[PDB]
């Protein structure tokens, strides 16, 4: 049955997670009360990947909602699709994490973590062929960053052979809540390097630039940012939700996308870039879809791919289109940018097609790249970490929760190594 | 949920408490008898204003507040004032003999007779909280109770409540209104004694407030009533984040993480705009850009100091009323250029913004004009050390001759506690020096 | 409930003591029978500081009348407001003191010092929150000089943490009562330097000079001298009797005026001094009040403030004036006269305002200074003392009571140090 | 009579086995429910098709087949398809989770747990055989199951059935259709492990079948259905000798005697002609000489190589349809002179010829047109070593940087098995060079 168990933790993780369920529910013909009201059998062929079948022919998402404060919990329970969520899958505290990784990972999160693990199991217990876990969170706060990584460590201990995949939102000074966001991010990236198999780097800096530079949105909101996120999450999970010539799962994804274990951070890309209302009166030729997908202005992570090299690429075209012209246009790209693909991994670009497009678009394209250019992201966070840590500024917010400086030193040393490893294959 | 208890100590603390709670009521629609017709949940609820107001079964909304003073005359006015019915009597505590402008009497001789009872009352309030967040402490630096008793209370609060956060709204002494010669002594003594028990302190320079009331409000000879009405506006702006909600409203605890880079460096500088009289408000409306620029005028600051002679480590803008983000962004962009905002090299040069949508209120008969939008800017700048230097120097002048020191030694204090308090002040001044130096 | 217990001892003590109660009684609206007949609520707000409540809305002063002889006490009982006082709080003897300090401090005053104490305890115990004691006496006589200081010593033993305030009258030969007055004065100043917290120096020489020169009074009597004393006592106690903070009580005054324990002798000043002269055109303004108030001609002590420096100063204006003008004028005096204020005590001049003016004055101004120039007053006593002691004149008066010459030279050398202290701080600099 | 058991492993093996067994039925007259009106001995017989079909008392004809996949979505198709009635539930073995395109996972992790079950289900089939000849094993090179599990199966089959023949039908990986980036890894690993356990192996390169489908059938984007329906035509021509009366290649041991003189060099090239689009309503009927000559055209080979630049060790010609010997001799006489056919000196330069009078059957609604004569040429030429060279080079590019190796080491396989397989591959390449290279 290849079931997937979804977890969303913290404010960011629960707002992007709720948008994800609202988007793919629509695509699978489910309504806010969990009853199927669609027209295609393709919508239900792999519905059990993300949904449990309720007693009375309704579908409930295999999702667990986690937070250290009830604020965002209630915003979801009051949203459009808030009623489709199993009421017993809401685990929350009252104290909050104060944008503090330490509180989320060591002190406040320490007491909620079993309540969360109790639901994961109940939910995994009901899985016929559990495939792995999928987690949504930001890295710049405390609950999703600190507790989120604590859950990953907890879950891997009990399911050491299931696949662990995360949608992780990187912080950026252009959309910042607090100044300690680099501290929170660096400590989390060290966890992710060790404890997950696949991480989608969703960069708030990139999301901001797309909204302000391309979409012409003067004062972008998290709703605008999150519209890009859900479109990306829809596309990047298309191969798991619908049947195709390639019946993909998380493990097959990992075995073909990650050549070296630590290098498991992917750049997502999406085309066409649309806005809230949008309009889409002119459809896009596959040549346009393909050329947009690979431009830096369509990257969901602020990295210039030309500054690096693609180790492995994975692309999906959605809608009624000539699979021949998709093949032609994709092979024309590899030849137009041959020097941005490593030559020691033959045939490292794989493309798939699915005739079911997302809501409000005649055709689209999504793309994951395992590219050495991702090193620019980690470098940017590293430089901001160091400017503060050099003077031990704001450290008292963490040492007052039992943390030592050595932990920070350790965390950054491991992230500079990761930058080095990426640099090592840029010159091959 | 996440309730704050307020504690008003001494004359200045008590009278500022008056101004604040009268304003809170007019902002939330609470009547002088504690009835809130808009509140549809009788006996309780988890509304944002419940962080500061509890509820009885009869629909009364009671401030989560304790007033304390070593003499009754000031609290007696609350007990018979317009809002006498807002508080239970057990919340108003008074002795019979004050500190006589003497830290030693406030901390020991007189204060020790009433400390237990004050803590018992605070406990009562705390037991009614589902998630106590911390304390707000209002006091003066120069008074005997405001300094001596506050220090004693600060120390006891750390024992009974551990690391639960304590914020200070302190009054810094100014000569135009000073009532005691020894106020520099009391100031340094309480500052040294509370530093390690306080997570954040908002200093209000009585001279800054006096001069603003004089220039901006056209008040020939400001009195405590004038100063206190304007202070409560600053306090209302800072606490509004916890008493109101909104899509763009940011919690003060979030600013707190940005405002305090090291434990001892926890003295933010507050600016407020617009401070305008009705005669002048009529005519010119004040845009977001206009009020934002006013926040970088030295003349609008709560403490006298020149921020262009220092470095910023944090800048928070707390807008309130008719304000949309697009305007704020435009304003900062221009400010960033036409002004000299110098940040230390170890922290990002950005402005943390919060926008409450509940517009500002004015007490009837006040001197401030009613405006559609306002802003309070909270910034951590090394420039505030100037206020430390000035206060420290007056201390040095007297202590060199040991003037007045016998009033403190006669109460039990030792000369060693003076040099100790002063040594601390000296380190604090060096501490501000060091955070401003550039990195290697 | 900040009660003060008032004590009057001896002729001068009861004389100026009687006029004090006359004047503040008329200010608070109390008639000779003790009923309230005033018009402003401000008169009864702090009435408790000086008056007890008597069943039936009577207001009795909290005063104790004492003297080793019945003469003055019969008279105070027959003057205006004689029936106001509690007849129990009259404590008089009969042997008299003969203007001999030794008789009032060791022998005669001793026999009577217990009776006076029982009345003090009775009054003190009846206080919601006792504040301190204020004593009116003279330093030149025998009873108020010798037994007044004996009382201060006895009260301090039982109330060691209360405030001890005296209105001490200095002897001048222009009003000379007896030749031995410099002895009594020195022996008293030695007690006051050690056993009182704050002493107002009401100087008979300064009082006589005002009446002769300014008031143009050729034959100034004790009645004329005392109208000046009563005007001073009225203003110097204004911030204790009416609503308002700043020196609201005796201890806050002590903390803000006494930078070193021994230097607790204040120089009082008053304006307008022309209480009933013959030059109209007065047209008193805030500027003129301030100017005059800091002139040697307006000091109730024969010292020129420009011969020393102010350690601390307290000024109180009474009447209807603009506060901003007072502020500006008070600033103009400090600036113009900066050389006469110690730089090491910052903001050492405080100003108070009261709406209630004194009887028959549109506005007045009272001044209390702690100035090193006061050593002029102590120097005058010392050299008059030394003129006698050098020749051992009249010592048998005191040795016959048991005193020894060491007691004289002790008080002598102590007051020499007092002058030395004031000079030490006059020359102290801030750098 | 001697029996053959077919084993289908992985997705490619199962889906190709489906297409073949469907064809077998259309060719022999077996209906989708197992009935055979042509067959007159009910529930018994010793006819030539009994080598692939057993009989029940009720007249049902059952394929001697076994389908094994580590995941059920592909075998469920067989279990609910058109010929579902043809198979017994025990003939379909499905697992829980697949090999994840990981040879290691297929051979070591999932393999250790399913091997015994599969061997038992085969034992049941064998027990029903009076004189089993051996096995035909269908699998892909690149799949985790097709490569990882298959090699372990071949290892155990050699133990359980020593004197039996093992024949292979292997799908060689092509990027146009490949699904994983590590398929070169899986190809080298399984080739090294099966080499000593396979007597003869027919490689089909998906690149060749793909272009034949676009060039000759006018299919823009060929899918597995197109690809597979053509592969089963070749497979059917190869196995027709076992299911029909004849004298050439009548048992699995002749396939080696006639095509494999060196054991290690047991990869014959398959060429097939004519491939004609069923959308061509009017087409000229190619002659024996014309279709025979097309056998030496590169465009028609199951693997894209150049036989002109190699040597021959054995050439088999298998005609189906309207072919009299006289025409074949005439065709061979010409292709000798015109074309460049050079045999190894240690071997006779000639051709073994087999003619089956029944012409090729085409699945109705398929892509291929009905023809009156077709030919499959099986030739053991050193030219096929080109495919080993390209595959070995792709292996070398990745293994040089140790890319993706951690996936295999994490299943318990040790890294040294990689170079041990590569060392074997390098020996194979040199074996080909020596058999047919000159100064
Ligand atoms: N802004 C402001 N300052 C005040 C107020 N009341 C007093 N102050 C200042 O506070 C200082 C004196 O402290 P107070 O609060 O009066 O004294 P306290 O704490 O009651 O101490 P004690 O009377 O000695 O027991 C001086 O600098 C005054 O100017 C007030 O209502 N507002
Ligand atoms: N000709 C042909 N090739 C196929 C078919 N299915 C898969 N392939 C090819 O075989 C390789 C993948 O092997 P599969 O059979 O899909 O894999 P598997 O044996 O199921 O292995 P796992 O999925 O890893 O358990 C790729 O080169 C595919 O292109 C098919 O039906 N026909
Ligand atoms: N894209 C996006 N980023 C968000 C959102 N909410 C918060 N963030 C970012 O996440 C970080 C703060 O983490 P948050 O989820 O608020 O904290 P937590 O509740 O402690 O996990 C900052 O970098 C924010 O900019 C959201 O809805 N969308
Ligand atoms: N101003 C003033 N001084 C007085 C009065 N009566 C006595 N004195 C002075 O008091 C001194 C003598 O003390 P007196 O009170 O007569 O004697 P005692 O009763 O023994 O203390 C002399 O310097 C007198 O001038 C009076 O009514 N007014
Ligand atoms: C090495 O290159 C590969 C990457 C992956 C993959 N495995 N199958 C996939 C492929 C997908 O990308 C194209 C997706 C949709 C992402 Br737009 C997928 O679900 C996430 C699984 C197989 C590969 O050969
Ligand atoms: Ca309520
Ligand atoms: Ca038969
Ligand atoms: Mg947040
Ligand atoms: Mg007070
Ligand atoms: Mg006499
Ligand atoms: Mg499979």
């Amino acid at each position: 049955m290849r079931e997937i168990v979804h977890i969303q933790a913290g404010q960011c993780g629960n707002q992007i997670g709720a948008k994800f369920w609202e988007v793919i529910s629509d695509e699978h013909g489910i309504d806010p009360t969990g009853s199927y009201h669609g027209d295609s059998d393709l919508q239900l062929e792999r519905i059990n990947v993300y949904y449990n079948e309720a007693t009375g022919n309704k579908y409930v998402p295999r999702a667990i909602l986690v937070d250290l404060e009830p604020g965002t919990m209630d915003s979801v329970r009051s949203g459009p699709f808030g009623q489709i969520f199993r009421p017993d899958n809401f685990v929350f505290g009252q104290s909050g994490a104060g944008n503090n990784w330490a509180k989320g990972h060591y002190t406040e999160g320490a007491e909620l973590v079993d309540s969360v693990l109790d639901v994961v199991r109940k939910e995994s217990e009901s899985c016929d062929c559990l495939q792995g876990f999928q987690l949504t969170h930001s890295l710049g706060g405390g609950t999703g960053s600190g507790m989120g990584t604590l859950l990953i460590s907890k879950i891997r201990e009990e399911y050491p052979d299931r696949i662990m995949n995360t949608f992780s939102v990187m912080p950026s000074p252009k959309v910042s809540d607090t100044v300690v966001e680099p501290y929170n991010a660096t400590l989390s990236v060290h966890q992710l390097v060790e404890n997950t198999d696949e991480t989608y780097c969703i960069d708030n800096e990139a999301l901001y630039d797309i909204c302000f530079r391309t979409l012409k949105l003067t004062t972008p909101t998290y709703g605008d940012l999150n519209h890009l996120v859900s479109a990306t999450m829809s596309g990047v999970t298309t191969c798991l939700r619908f049947p195709g010539q390639l019946n993909a799962d998380l493990r097959k994804l990992a075995v073909n996308m990650v050549p070296f274990p630590r290098l498991h951070f992917f750049m997502p890309g999406f085309a066409p870039l649309t806005s809230r209302g949008s309009q889409q009166y002119r459809a896009l030729t596959v040549p346009e879809l393909t050329q947009q997908m690979f431009d830096s202005k369509n990257m969901m992570a602020a990295c210039d791919p030309r500054h690096g090299r693609y180790l492995t690429v994975a692309a999906i075209f959605r809608g009624r289109m000539s699979m021949k012209e998709v093949d032609e246009q994709m092979l024309n790209v590899q030849n137009k940018n041959s020097s941005y693909f490593v030559e020691w991994i033959p045939n490292n670009v794989k493309t798939a097609v699915c005739d079911i497009p997302p809501r409000g678009l005649k055709m689209s394209a999504t793309f994951i790249g395992n590219s050495t250019a991702i090193q620019e992201l980690f470098k940017r966070i590293s430089e901001q970490f160091t400017a503060m840590f050099r003077r031990k500024a704001f450290l008292h917010w963490y040492t007052g929760e039992g943390m030592d400086e050595m932990e920070f030193t350790e965390a950054e040393s491991n992230m500079n190594d990761l930058v080095s490893e990426y640099q090592q294959y840029q010159d091959a | 949920m996440r309730e704050c208890i307020s504690i008003h100590v001494g004359q200045a603390g008590v009278q500022i408490g008056n101004a604040c709670w009268e304003l809170y009521c007019l902002e939330h629609g609470i009547q002088p008898d504690g009835q809130m017709p808009s509140d549809k949940t009788i006996g309780g609820g988890d509304d944002s204003f419940n962080t500061f107001f509890s509820e009885t079964g009869a629909g009364k909304h009671v401030p989560r507040a304790v007033f304390v003073d070593l003499e009754p005359t000031v609290i007696d006015e609350v007990r018979t004032g317009t809002y006498r019915q807002l508080f239970h009597p057990e919340q108003l505590i008074t002795g019979k003999e004050d500190a006589a402008n003497n830290y030693a009497r406030g901390h020991y001789t007189i204060g020790k007779e009433i400390i237990d009872l004050v803590l018992d009352r605070i406990r009562k309030l705390a037991d009614q909280c589902t998630g106590l967040q911390g304390f707000l402490v209002f006091h003066s630096f120069g008074g005997g109770t405001g300094s001596g008793f506050t220090s004693l209370l600060m120390e006891r609060l750390s024992v009974d409540y551990g690391k639960k956060s304590k914020l200070e709204f302190s009054i810094y002494p100014a000569p135009q209104v000073s009532t005691a010669v020894v106020e520099p002594y009391n100031s340094i003594l309480t500052t040294h004694t509370t530093l390690e028990h306080s997570d954040c302190a908002f200093m209000v320079d009585n001279e800054a407030i006096y001069d603003i009331c004089r220039r901006n409000l056209d008040i020939e000879r400001p009195t405590y009533t004038n100063l206190n009405r304007l202070i409560s506006q600053i306090v209302s702006s800072i606490t509004a984040s916890l008493r109101f909600d909104g899509a763009l409203n940011v919690d003060l605890t979030e600013f707190q993480t940005n405002l305090v880079p090291y434990p001892r460096i926890h003295f933010p500088l507050a600016t407020y705009a617009p401070v305008i009289s009705a005669e002048k408000a009529y005519h010119e409306q004040l845009s977001v850009a206009e009020i934002t620029n006013a926040c970088f005028e030295p003349a609008n600051q709560m403490v006298k100091c020149d921020p262009r002679h220092g470095k910023y480590m944090a800048c928070c803008l707390l807008y309130r009323g008719d304000v949309v983000p697009k305007d704020v962004n435009a304003a900062i962009a221009t400010i960033k250029t036409k002004r000299s905002i110098q940040f230390v090299d170890w922290c990002p040069t950005g402005f943390k913004v919060g926008i409450n949508y509940q517009p500002p209120t004015v007490v009837p008969g006040g001197d401030l004009a009613k405006v559609q939008r306002a802003v309070c800017m909270l910034s951590n700048t090394t420039a505030i050390a100037e206020a430390w230097a000035r206060l420290d120097h007056k201390f040095d002048l007297m202590y060199a001759k040991r003037a007045f020191v016998h009033w403190y030694v006669g109460e039990g204090m030792e000369e060693g506690e003076f040099s100790e308090a002063r040594e601390d002040m000296a380190a604090l001044e060096k501490d501000y020096e060091e955070v401003g130096v550039d990195s290697v």
